[PDB]
């Protein structure tokens, strides 16, 4: 069906900033597009119905224009409740498609992760499962990528990571990550890394250890 | 396809 | 003041059936061309539309889930339903009812299609979580290690949400990073909580775990090993 890009995924900004959120369709959606902010914790509102009117209430500093294929939001003095995740939606063509969101987070100086591996406890051990985390510890932006690896094996499918909201003082997100194997497969190997890759690092990082080295 | 107030 | 809110079960297990209730107040499904949709936000994911269906009755569905939702309305209880079959983990998400204007009308002809480019008015949203999992109590594991130092407690298979933690009673507070927990395929969720420290308090480090689903409290002082 009927696709829906906005750009940019992700946007840093500072009280009183302009920002701008672009939003594509695949065909044209004449002038049937809303935009929406959502706030963590809560239901998206509506900003700008019809490509470009105002909905009732909304304060003015928000904008929409555009039609067809290509839309715009443009906040005009970004305040602080507009840090917030953005959703387009097209109207047109059933079915009613959104956007994939553009985060708006506050802007800081670039912060490189600090970096830590845990080991599996042996209390988890005796269980039968192993669970090996990695810890990126305030950092910025938020984008992220770990890869885990096993005696230089790349692994795939077998860990989660979730990811702090962005912290109210230092501006900076935490992510953790956990890569859980049987404990049979955990002592088939040595090498368990957390290879991270993240704009404040010159080049990947990559923290390990040796399974049961003591 | 279309919307309910599409063309 | 139109007003919309959510109602069902917070918890469903796979291949069942899953009915959710939009109650509103403020319009009513017999008013000209107004519609009531559905929309589905997985956790820390995009808005994902479901369906809607309109005062004449009209119903549209995402193509992608046709067959397992049906969309009705109740216009005398001001209730629209959406009822999804044979629910698998995915479907876990919070799940919104909107209303959709219909034309504007001036003496009862309608004059403007713009407002109803858009959904105007949410409900609050309801968490749905799909999982087979009794309740069950975490275990909780100890993760031992500019020059800061981490340690934490790795809060494993417990269901359902929530769990509290805290650090020294209460009295840790900062470089605390609790994160959202992430739900297994095995239907338990699980979580990490961490605190950075100078390398040099390691000062002793407990962490207070709570799930009060199970009734289970779990106090767990973490070392930097090596006896």
């Amino acid at each position: 069906a009927l696709q829906l890009t906005q750009s940019p995924s992700s946007l840093s900004a500072s009280v009183g900033d302009r920002i701008t959120i672009t939003c594509r369709a695949s065909q044209g959606v004449t002038s049937a597009l809303a935009w929406y902010r959502q706030k963590p914790g809560s239901p998206p509102q509506l900003l700008i119905y019809d490509a470009s009117s105002l909905e009732s209430g909304v304060p003015s500093r928000f904008s929409g224009s555009g039609s067809g294929t290509e839309f715009t939001l443009t906040i005009s003095t970004l305040r602080p409740e507009d840090f917030a995740t953005y959703y387009c939606q097209q109207l047109h063509f059933y079915p009613h498609t959104f956007g994939g969101g553009t985060r708006v987070d506050v802007r800081r100086t670039v912060a490189a992760p600090s970096v830590f591996i845990f080991p599996p406890s042996d209390e988890q051990l005796k269980s039968g499962t192993a669970s090996v985390v990695c810890l990126l510890n305030n950092f910025y932006p938020r984008e992220a990528k770990v890869q885990w690896k096993v005696d230089n094996a790349l692994q795939s499918g077998n860990s989660q990571e979730s990811v702090t909201e962005q912290d109210s003082k230092d501006s900076t997100y935490s992510l953790s990550s956990t890569l859980t194997l049987s404990k049979a497969d955990y002592e088939k190997h040595k090498v368990y890394e957390c290879e991270v890759t993240h704009q404040g690092l010159s080049s990947p990082v990559t923290k390990s250890f040796n399974r049961g080295e003591c | 396809e279309l919307d309910k107030h599409a063309s | 003041r139109i007003t919309l809110k959510e109602s069902g079960p917070p918890l469903v297990k796979p291949t069942q059936t899953l009915t959710l209730t939009c109650s509103f107040s403020g319009f009513s499904l017999s008013d000209f061309g107004v519609g009531v949709g559905w929309i589905r936000q997985p956790p820390g994911k995009a808005l994902e539309w479901l369906a809607i269906i309109y005062s004449d009755d009209d119903k549209r569905y995402s193509p992608s889930l046709n067959t397992r939702l049906t969309i009705t309305k109740d216009t005398s209880k001001n209730q629209v339903v959406l009822v999804m079959t044979r629910v698998s983990p995915v479907d876990t998400a919070t799940y919104f009812c909107a209303h959709r204007r219909g034309p504007t009308t001036l003496f009862g002809v309608p004059i403007a299609r713009g407002p109803v480019n858009a959904m105007d008015v949410w409900g609050q949203g309801i968490t749905v979580t799909i999982s087979s999992t009794s309740t069950k109590g975490p275990s909780v594991f100890p993760l031992a290690p500019g020059a800061a130092a981490a340690l934490g407690c790795l809060v494993k298979d417990y269901f359902p949400e929530p769990v509290t933690v805290s650090w020294n009673s209460g009295a840790l507070t900062s470089g605390v990073h609790t994160f959202p927990a992430v739900l297994q395929s095995s239907g338990l969720y699980s979580l990490s909580s961490v605190v950075t420290v100078p390398s040099s308090s390691l000062q002793t480090y407990t962490c207070n775990v709570n799930h009060k689903p199970s009734n289970t409290k779990v106090d767990k002082r973490v070392e930097p090993k090596s006896c």
